[PDB]
């Protein structure tokens, strides 16, 4: 006997194992055309179109078991999956609120539930720091904050400005005399890069040391302002207890490149990880977005983030994480009927597809986009 | 019922976007002096819904052109609960957005 809850997390696991991308809900001849639209540019009229069709479409027998999937698309599929329609879009529309120092604040919604009757459905949001990159120099009678290009700086001769991706300005603090001495140690090239490493940290000509100093400047108060990008995307559900049994949660998530979520799930990375409990995941979260040590930063991302085999390499050496984090998140509560029905209704359309085995009829799956991709090849070659 | 076929839609506008945006992307990343890619873009993003006549002449890529003429004769696999309507709206979104992701005001 197990519980619905835990009935929803069983159902979704065995169902994106078996059936992975026709989880999705999009129909095969949907995916070949895409496919075939998107490929078109990639074949040379001039050849042997059959053969070039051939291979197109022999590249999505791998496009269907390729990484091309968001991490964004996973947890938007999950939360619908698991809220309905109109729960997953209020769930969406809601506002993330930021990981505490130590998680405190997920933690004592946490335990404020009892682990019998609720079933909680978290879903987090890990920004990373996308800051300005092109230093602009114009003069104070060319410059417009409303029209000017967002997420930039901009040097005037009396001014030293950001303006953020929301078109918010904001004065870096120097006055008139410094702003005119950065303004003419800059040479009159309209931008310049902010990611120059030897300008940076191995300056040598005035132009180096106004560039570095405004760097230093943007960095000692990038506390004001608001540029952070969308880095990962995932979900955490953690199921209702049955009696007396310990509570246990569960991370879903793929990672575009790396994993697919049926790949998230074969490997059984999420049991992997739920088996270090609840309490030091999101403490470790905190640490992640507290952590300045781009060791310690780039062990915890790999470790939760990875593809599950890759985690001695997916943050070492070129792909270090050494800008800061920030771990939201944002927790709703799960009717697990209403996710079982929804789950029925999924494998209604998958049980649309002939074949006695998830193999078969996955099989019947591939076939269908595969001759749809090529026909619409035809249809749009002439052939 | 009524859950799958709406989670159905949403997947497949969304499959369809990032094909647009692939599609845009590099097509867009070769053009000439005159911007013109660039302009036809601009043009299509705020042109009115029921506009059907730059399709006659027009250096977008091709398959934007017939996905904006007739949706759904362009890939009749598409179920028919996403309507002409949706799909230029859809259109003209992403057009904005990848006009604006490349014009680098964000």
């Amino acid at each position: 006997l197990e519980s619905p809850g835990f009935m929803v997390h069983k159902k979704l696991k065995s169902m994106s194992q078996s059936y992975g991308v026709m989880m999705t809900g999009v129909p095969a001849e949907v995916l070949g055309q895409m496919q075939a639209e998107r490929s078109i540019p990639s074949i040379n009229k001039t050849g042997n179109l059959k053969q070039q069709i051939a291979k197109e479409v022999s590249k999505v027998c791998h496009m269907m078991t390729e990484p091309t999937q968001s991490a964004g698309q996973a947890s938007n599929d999950v939360c619908e999956l698991l809220l309905g329609k109109i729960e997953a879009e209020k769930f969406h529309f809601t506002k993330y609120e930021a990981l505490s120092a130590d998680g405190d604040n997920l933690k004592n919604v946490l335990e404020n539930t009892a682990p019998s009757s609720t079933n909680l459905l978290i879903r987090f949001e890990i920004d990373r720091e996308d800051p300005p990159i092109v230093l602009v120099k114009t003069k104070n009678e060319n410059f417009n904050p409303e029209t000017a290009v967002k997420n930039k700086i901009y040097l005037l001769e009396n001014k030293l400005y950001f303006i953020d991706k929301m078109g918010n300005l904001f004065n870096l603090g120097p006055g008139k005399k410094k702003c005119t001495q950065l303004f003419n140690a800059i040479g009159d090239s309209a931008e310049y890069s902010l990611c120059d490493p030897f300008v940076l940290e191995e300056p040598e000509k005035p132009e180096d040391f106004a560039i570095s100093e405004i760097v230093d400047i943007f960095n000692e108060q990038k506390e004001r302002f608001d540029f952070w990008i969308g880095s990962h995307s995932f979900t955490i559900y953690i199921p209702q207890t049955l009696g007396e049994s310990p509570r246990q949660f569960y991370p879903y998530q793929a990672y575009f490149g790396s994993h697919t979520l049926q790949d998230w799930f074969v490997s059984d990375k999420d049991e992997y990880l739920s088996r270090i409990g609840i309490d030091k995941y999101i403490e470790k979260l905190a640490v992640l977005g507290k952590t300045t040590n781009t060791k310690e930063r780039s062990d915890i991302y790999a470790e939760f983030f990875s593809k599950r085999g890759r985690e001695a390499f997916f943050c070492a050496h070129l792909n270090e994480k050494r800008q800061p984090l920030r771990v939201k998140f944002k927790i709703t509560e799960i009717n697990p009927e209403l996710a079982l029905k929804n789950l029925q209704e999924t494998q209604e359309f998958i049980d649309t597809h002939p074949g006695e085995n998830p193999s078969d009829k996955v099989e019947n799956y591939r076939n269908r986009a595969k001759l749809a991709m090529t026909e619409h090849l035809e249809s749009l070659l002439d052939i | 019922h009524m859950f799958f076929k709406d989670y159905q839609k949403k997947n497949v506008m969304r499959l369809l976007q990032d094909s647009l945006e692939k599609i845009i992307n590099e097509w867009l990343k070769t053009d000439d002096e005159s911007h013109t890619k660039l302009k036809s873009l601009q043009e299509l993003s705020e042109m009115d819904i029921n506009a059907t006549s730059f399709a006659e002449h027009s250096p977008l890529p091709d398959f934007v052109t017939r996905l904006w003429l007739d949706p759904h004769k362009a890939l009749d696999a598409m179920d028919k609960n996403i309507s002409k309507n949706e799909i230029r709206k859809l259109i003209k979104e992403t057009a904005r957005e990848i006009e604006l992701v490349f014009t680098h005001q964000k």
